[PDB]
């Protein structure tokens, strides 16, 4: 088994992140580079998350 | 004089042996050849049997 991907997502990738996986395997006297990578969906998340109302209501 | 100048003789030992050489190819079965797994299926005998 390996390791998940455990990372927190941060607020640096509120709009959207791309997840790409990668490993070079050198079986026999040949290097292949293997690869993945996924869309993430991050929610719109403000950083400051500023919020305006009026006193009265 | 005699044939057999030499003498071999069963061990008990607990000493590790670390023989087991790595194959990242196909070991062939009967012969234990490490063939590079590309060779499968080419038409050739490049193992035995
Ligand atoms: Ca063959």
């Amino acid at each position: 088994s390996y390791q998940s991907i455990n990372i927190p997502v941060t607020q640096n990738m509120v709009p959207s992140s791309r997840l790409l996986v990668y490993y070079i395997v050198t079986g026999e006297q040949t290097a292949e580079l293997v690869s993945d990578s996924v869309w993430l969906n991050i929610e719109e998340k403000c950083g400051n998350q500023l919020q305006v109302h009026l006193s009265p209501d | 004089c005699n044939f057999s100048d030499k003498e071999v003789e069963d061990c008990v030992t607990n000493r590790p042996c670390r023989s087991q050489v790595r194959c990242e190819g196909f070991v062939c079965a009967q012969t234990g050849r490490c063939v590079n797994r590309r060779l499968l299926c080419n038409g050739d005998n490049d193992c035995g049997d």
